[PDB]
């Protein structure tokens, strides 16, 4: 019988290749729902005649 | 109204003089907001 969760030892001293890294995650799924999120436009200049 | 999922809002307001009913006049709403919700509505009720 064991206590599943166990503990990250977190200190400055470890070596680099067991630091902790901060992890984003993007989930991107595209339903039957309407569109709204669109990536960044770009405005140009404006003339006339 | 519904319209393709979007809420199409529209919106007036003027100061009348009504007894009761409905005044004798001609007006035109202007568009407030729409709302792309897209849930489906069989009923409604007033807040008083």
């Amino acid at each position: 019988c064991y206590f599943p969760l166990q503990s990250y030892g977190f200190q400055p001293t470890y070596g680099v290749g067991y630091q902790p890294y901060r992890v984003v995650v993007l989930s991107f799924e595209l339903l039957h729902a309407p569109a709204t999120v669109c990536g960044p436009k770009k405005s140009t200049n404006l003339v006339k005649n | 109204k519904n319209i393709d999922g979007y809420f199409k809002i529209y919106s007036k307001h003027t100061p009348i003089n009504l007894v009761r009913g409905l005044p004798q006049g001609f007006s035109a709403l202007e568009p407030l907001v729409d709302l792309p919700i897209g849930i489906n509505i069989t009923r409604f009720q007033t807040l008083h």
